[PDB]
């Protein structure tokens, strides 16, 4: 299959990111993913040119290959980017990937 | 001296508009309020040239109270006295009593405390509700509730329209009526009852018309009721105060529910036929096909009747027509009761709608009474309840409205001892 | 009180045009015009569906959601099409692919926020909100997927206001699509767990009811739609009129749903006679109950005669005797004690408006909650498995970011939903 | 005998134009000044045809006083008596009091010394200002200031419109009102208070209208005020001089601030309804929803009320309607006060604008009083102040206008002992 | 009261033409004509911007400063161009080089005295002076340099009268120049220390707000300018009109500046609806606050939602209820308690004129002092360093008699200015 990821914009602490799917059939490379990410995360406050690179959740290293994208992952969009680093995102549930939680019988 | 009235629930309001109509109609007060004490126990002389009503109107949907402020009579009440909760009605007790209905109550009360003050030594509040409704069952439940505490020192006669024996409407009806009974029981003085279906029979069998609009049943109760307050609070040869009722009418604290009955129900077009005798109408009163209640005296021993007469009636005629009855035996009265016949004589004959379908005689008998008969009516209505509760049916609709397995189960047990009560006070010697 | 219609997908949309075509006339609102209302009563309660801006422009308060321009651009380029404020059009020029997954997870999921935005602008309109009307078909993308999402979001934003759903469940005999059970099973799933009143209509239950109960030989879609829209007008709008005994969405809801599933109903109109001739006027009343309660005449596919009822709501709207109404209902309840379930002493919920359908003397909408609709979700559920088993056109879903456990989920859920419903037929 | 009036601040001027309107309106003196002693305590019979006002107008922007000299009434005042400082208003105390406001004061005074001379044994100056303004807070501060010294031997009743409890306007408002209070406190005799917001309620709840133009609130105070001076300085069955007030109204030197209240507020269109009883209006006076002040008697014990009645009123009716009240207890009056009810009876009934929205009854009750209630209103307004001062907020706007950390901090401490004062004089026995 | 506009540079100048294009009509002053004023109120307060000479010739009391003839010779050769008394044109036929240094130290410094000369002739006009309006762009010579000097001199001559500054801070996405951050950082520096009210506008915040909030497809400069000029009219001129609750430059200043920096605001107009259609009239009032307080619609680049506010001034101008105004403001202050700073119980400064924008029913200028503008000086300041580090086009400055410590100065200063502003966001 593809890979489910939660894409946040560096320096936002408000927007809970947007969830994207990534595979070899959808995007031939990171530049093609980044091209669609520029459209879906298109902004002019947190992202200078919309989306030029993807950084780890902590911003320690930027991804250059689709093979580094894992399922249920969290990534950051950058263009410099200078890092605050802005974490933020929190908080949200990991239910975007899957609902870990379920209902219970309360 | 007076008796305020709180018409609650669309129905209690439709019936209200009706009973309220018959009123001015026999008091020469056009819909404009103006006529060209006596009856002051139901109308305040705001000045002035007018006759502002002496009651209030409570519905959670505007629709029905709205129509009042469209059709002549629009001029009759004060823009204020017609309370509404734009919100939602909900054919469910809970919501109307607890959750929603609550919000309005204060305001509601305020009027029955603002209208209760303005007067001069009142006697009570004639309440008008429709047992099996949302705004009618629930709400009132706490309205009468909040009254029994704020004016325990008065009369609380609630005039109800309890559930048609087979022709009910709401799917839940019983839920709403086993709940308005248990909550009001420990608060009312005397609860009058008029069965919606058993009134149709009268419209089919004693007036002939398969075209009975709600607007008719209302004209009817609108009649029987006129015999209660209106004329009674009106001078006569044998006056009967409101207190009088509950005293001469309830043998026991249970807000006992007598039944309303009228004598002369005969259709216009018959209007010319030679009138009926004092004896006939009297006798018509002991016929289980003329009592605005599907509680046919299937066994229910009367235990007290308040024969309110109006029009040209000779006290001997009565103190004879009744004597004849007291000795028909097939009319078996309770044991512990020697004589249970409160003879109420008024002067002014009835007053029929100009051109509805009511005969228009020169004398009538609005006899009401407590009959061990309702042992039935309650039974048959209680059973209903169980069937559904037995499966919780529409229970989630109340729970989610601030109620609990308690209020139901514990209001069921309530009436249970109302099936035993109405059984013990009779059938035994 | 109020409500805010929702035209999800093309169908749900196409119908919007018919639901509003009608309703307006049943409220004297010309294209952009105002209230020409033959009367004065068709106005004191309009609010339920419009908004005050100009003074002659009461604009329908609905939403038009769709990922296919051409559609809304056919509804907006025709008759009443120019009454909706453009703000209402939440389009998705994307590829409105016929995939539930394409309009619920990938394509629709984007256009959603730009919808909720408006669904809030309309909700926070004024006065007090009651609920939202939802039209769509469970056999496509913009319908089952994206519309089924619109609600899952709505029901998180106001778990108080109600949610009536008008679904065009996949007709049996012939399916106007191929994956149908895929787009369907997946949307019913979302329904059984968000909206709390669903009125399932079948394009072929209509044809029938429209080609034999209306000698109508060329029943165009416009018609079907028209007939449907006729029922949804009797339901809502209607009850927002006076009546000896009136109800409103909730009453309807609080009298029709014994158990939280949400349960789906099957609407039926009253006077359904062919034009000229038939105009028999046999509408005293026994004629309306005669109608409403027969097998044919149930917009649903299944036949009531094939399973008890839990609740019924004859929402009549035309001056009649609370006696000949309350009465009839009874015999009906006794002639068919067989199918009408017993643990409910009075299944029927008699409702009675006053003013009738503009040009008619007496009508009565029927909203039945019969256990018969078991034999439909069965159908759907079957079609699924028979094709799921081979993962037929599944790549169009997964390839759109879906899950092999997602389909499992829905079927089961909706499949269990069949189960339960039988728990009462017995 | 007379009582000059100084309407300061746009508002005090708008309200002024209003109160000034109601006047001639009930004295038959067209806007042309001419009518075809008694009321001489507010109007001087200048020339031999007219009745030049008996007050002055002070605003630092022309806009508002300008409008007076456009609209009929243009003829009423003397071109002179309407003072203006083309300069700048500034919604800041400092500037209005010190810096700018200073320049005008002399001139201002001159009139209240030129108009104060012309008369015959006056009684005081009814001052009209809007607490939270620039020209209204500041300026007056020193106007009343310069009065308390030039005529310490008179009455200084200032009629204020203190800060809406939640619906204030100016961003600084409190700065301007904690400052007009501390500077005027040691100079006024009795400060009447009318809350702008709490008057809206009356326009929503007791008159019904979500369209209340400032021009209305003005008609209202324009009414309550007419009950103070106008009619009172006017003969009657129980006259009440201005001095009378402060005497029967202030228990302590703090320029104590009673609250204004009116009884009959009912909308025209209601105009026909049967009038209200002497008992009802009396009772309406003890309702915290009819007092032109968001100081609901949340606990504030009254300590003196001046029930000014006007119209057809029988002294017994009062010396009974009040008796009934004195024994309602839930109306708890201060301890150290046996009887605190100054009954002021006038003859001439009220006089409603020809076609505004005021009912027009034949009797009214403009009751004003000192209530331990304002312990609140002051509190809630003081707190405000701190929050901002706590950060200096718009402080640089005053400092740069001839003020200091002193005047603020030292006027805060001021009111502090006004929160203790209004606390000690009550709540304790 | 009074004021004397100042058209520094081309931009500030180009805009002059639009600010006066408007204002005049909002005061019935035809080219050289007089007061044709549809009313009589658009005259009792004009003085604020004109002078009495003839009796039909009320001449705008502004200054036109620029080192590029062609410009002022385009503004003076077009429409209203022939209303300014020639004395107003303080040109500098020199080489109006795009260097902050060329218009602040070398070329402009000469033309200054011949300006101050007039700025005094106009100040000593009559009555009482309030302050001066200043238009320009912080991305050029005659704008940032020479105009930033004009004020440093003005503020030495009358440290009493106020100084509103309308700056066209360098738009992000794409700059209309190359050294931009040089000419900018250097002018903001001068601003943070002389003018005491600055309204920063962004050519691209406008486009947006002009291409999506006005379906306007070809937003020429004239437009942008026009929109801006619309706000500066609501501010000043407006308040110099009557009102239930009127304010004036100072109130605006004394209610909006908690701390002496001078702080910069972000103006926002009210009815900003596309022509035909949109003319929804949803302007009861909640609609104006709806507008004004949203992200988009803030002429600034940054988005309020990205940082608390210190002060706000809804300067409305159209008959409304001091109740529905004073009220709305509140909910607004509570729905967004999050961003609105707390140590100010009532951030908002409600202002209320009476007469509205000539052809409109109800409007309301918004002047926000939000901490969000931190994220702009950051921007600017960044661009500097990234290029300062390499002294990029620095030779064009130094070679004009500048200092390597001058640039250091400004950046730091303006850079610290970013710091401080955060001291409140927290
Ligand atoms: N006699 C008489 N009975 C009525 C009338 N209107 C309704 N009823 C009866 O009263 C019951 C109906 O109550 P509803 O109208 O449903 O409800 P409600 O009590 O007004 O209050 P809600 O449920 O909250 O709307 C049924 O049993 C009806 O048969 C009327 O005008 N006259
Ligand atoms: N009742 C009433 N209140 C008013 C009226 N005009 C203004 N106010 C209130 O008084 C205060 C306004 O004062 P402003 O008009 O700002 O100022 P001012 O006191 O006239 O003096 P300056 O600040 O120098 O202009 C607010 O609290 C208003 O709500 C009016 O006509 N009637
Ligand atoms: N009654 C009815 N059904 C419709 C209409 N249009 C499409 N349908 C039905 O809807 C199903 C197809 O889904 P469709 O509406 O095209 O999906 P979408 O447009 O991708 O959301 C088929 O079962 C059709 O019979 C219509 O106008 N009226
Ligand atoms: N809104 C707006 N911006 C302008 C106009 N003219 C130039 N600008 C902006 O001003 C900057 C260029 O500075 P410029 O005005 O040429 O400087 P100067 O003429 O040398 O003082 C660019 O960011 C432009 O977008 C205009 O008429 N309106």
């Amino acid at each position: 299959k593809a890979k489910k990821v939660r894409f946040y914009r560096n320096g936002d602490r408000y927007f809970k990111g947007i969830v994207y799917a990534v595979s070899s059939d959808r995007f031939r490379s990171f530049d093609a993913l980044l091209a669609d990410l520029t459209r879906s995360l298109s902004d002019n406050i947190n992202l200078p040119q919309g989306v030029r690179y993807i950084y780890t959740i902590d911003g320690s290293r930027k991804i250059g290959s689709m093979d580094e994208l894992e399922e249920g992952e969290s990534y950051v969009c950058s263009s410099d980017n200078f890092f605050k680093k802005v974490e933020y995102t929190k908080n949200v549930n990991p239910n975007w990937s899957v609902n870990v939680k379920t209902s219970a019988n309360m | 001296r007076e008796c305020i009235s709180i018409h609650v629930g669309q129905a209690g309001v439709q019936i209200g508009n009706a009973c309220w109509e018959l009123y001015c109609l026999e008091h020469g007060i056009q819909p404009d309020g103006q006529m060209p004490d006596s009856f002051n126990t139901f109308f305040s002389e705001t000045g002035a040239g007018k006759h502002v009503p002496r009651a209030v109107f409570v519905d959670l949907e505007p629709t029905v109270i709205d129509e009042v402020r469209t059709g002549t009579y629009r001029q009759l009440f004060h823009p204020e006295q017609l309370i509404t909760g734009k919100e939602d009605a909900a054919n469910n007790y809970a919501r109307g009593h607890y959750t929603i209905g609550k919000e309005i109550i204060d305001l509601v009360l305020d009027r029955i405390r603002k209208l209760a003050d303005q007067c001069t030594g009142l006697q009570g509040f004639s309440v008008f509700h429709s047992f099996g409704g949302g705004t009618g069952s629930g709400f009132t439940s706490l309205l009468m509730e909040r009254l029994s505490v704020d004016y325990g020192k008065k009369s609380k006669l609630e005039f109800s329209i309890y559930p048609a024996p087979q022709v009910s409407t709401a799917v839940v009806e019983p839920y709403n009526s086993i709940l308005t009974t248990h909550t009001t029981l420990e608060h009312s003085d005397c609860a009058f009852m008029v069965d919606n279906e058993a009134i149709y029979d009268i419209c089919r069998r004693n007036l002939d018309i398969e075209r009975p609009t709600y607007t008719n049943l209302n004209r009817l109760i609108g009649q029987i009721v006129s015999s209660i307050t209106a004329s009674l609070r009106f001078d006569g040869a044998l006056n009967v105060d409101l207190t009088e009722f509950q005293t001469n009418l309830v043998p026991y604290p249970r807000g006992h529910f007598p039944l309303a009955t009228y004598a002369p129900v005969i259709s216009a077009e018959k209007a010319y036929h030679e009138q009926l005798s004092v004896a006939e109408i009297t006798n018509a009163c002991f016929e289980p096909a003329n009592q605005m209640v599907k509680c046919d005296p299937r066994h229910g021993k009367y235990m007290a009747c308040c024969l309110l007469y109006r029009g040209d009636v000779v006290p001997k005629d009565v103190n004879a027509a009744i004597a004849t009855i007291k000795t028909k035996r097939t009319i078996q009265f309770v044991d512990w009761c020697p004589t249970g016949f409160k003879v109420g004589i008024n002067y002014e004959p009835p007053t029929v709608v100009p051109g509805g379908d009511l005969a228009k005689v020169q004398r009538a008998v609005c006899m009401l009474s407590n009959t061990t008969a309702i042992a039935e009516a309650w039974a048959r209505l209680d059973h209903k309840f169980d069937l559904m509760y037995a499966k919780r049916a529409f229970v989630h609709w109340y729970v989610g409205e601030g109620m609990e397995e308690g209020e139901f189960s514990e209001a069921r047990e309530d009436m249970a001892a109302l099936e035993k009560d109405y059984e013990e006070v009779g059938v035994d010697s | 009180r109020e409500i805010v219609h929702i035209q999800a997908g093309q169908c749900g949309n196409q119908i919007g045009a018919k639901f509003w075509e009608v309703i307006s006339d049943e409220h004297g609102i010309d294209p952009t015009g105002s209230y020409h209302g033959d009367s004065d009563l068709q106005l004191e309660r309009i609010n339920v569906y419009y908004n005050e801006a100009a003074g002659n422009k009461y604009v329908p308060r609905a939403i038009l959601v769709d990922l296919e321009p051409g559609t809304m651009d056919s509804v907006r380029s025709g008759p009443f099409g120019q009454i909706f404020r453009p703000d209402n059009f939440v389009f998705g020029q994307s590829g409105a692919g016929n995939n539930w997954a394409k309009g619920h997870y990938t394509e629709g999921a984007e256009l959603v926020d730009s919808v909720l935005d408006v669904v809030r602008k309309e909700s926070e309109s004024c006065d007090c909100l009651q609920g939202f009307q939802l039209t769509h078909s469970l056999g496509g993308g913009t319908g089952s997927g994206m519309g089924t999402l619109l609600i899952s979001k709505i029901r998180e934003e106001y778990p108080d206001r109600i949610m009536n759903t008008f679904s065009v469940v996949p007709s049996p005999k012939v399916s106007d699509t191929v994956v149908e059970p895929y787009n369907a099973t997946l949307s019913v799933h979302q329904l059984v767990e968000n909206t709390d009143e669903t009125y399932c209509i079948d394009n072929e239950a209509l044809y029938d009811i429209c080609f034999r109960t209306l000698k109508l030989t060329t029943p165009t879609y416009g018609d079907l739609n028209h007939l449907v829209s006729a029922t949804m007008s009797g339901v809502t709008t209607c009850l927002r009129f006076p009546g000896q005994l009136n109800a409103d969405l909730r009453k309807l809801a609080v009298n029709m749903v014994p158990f939280p599933r949400l349960h789906f109903f099957m609407p039926g109109f009253a006077p359904l006679t062919s034009r000229g001739s038939q105009q028999y006027r046999a509408l005293t009343v026994p004629e309306l109950t005669q109608q409403m309660f027969d097998a044919k005449n149930m917009m649903a596919a299944c036949d009531p005669r094939h399973g008890r009822y839990l609740t019924v709501a004859a929402v009549f709207r035309g001056r009649m005797s609370m006696k000949e109404v309350d009465e009839q209902m009874l015999n009906v309840q006794n002639k068919n004690s067989s199918y009408f379930v017993e643990w409910i002493p009075n299944n029927v919920k008699t409702a009675v408006c006053d003013i009738p359908p503009r040009g008619l003397k007496m009508s009565a909408t029927f909203i039945g909650n019969s256990t018969a609709i078991q034999e439909l979700f069965k159908r759907i559920s079957e079609q699924f498995t028979a094709m799921f088993r081979r993962k037929a056109f599944l790549h169009w879903y997964t390839g759109e970011g879906m899950d092999e456990m997602e389909f499992t989920e829905a079927e089961s859920n909706m499949n269990d939903l069949v189960s339960e419903y039988q728990q009462y037929q017995d």
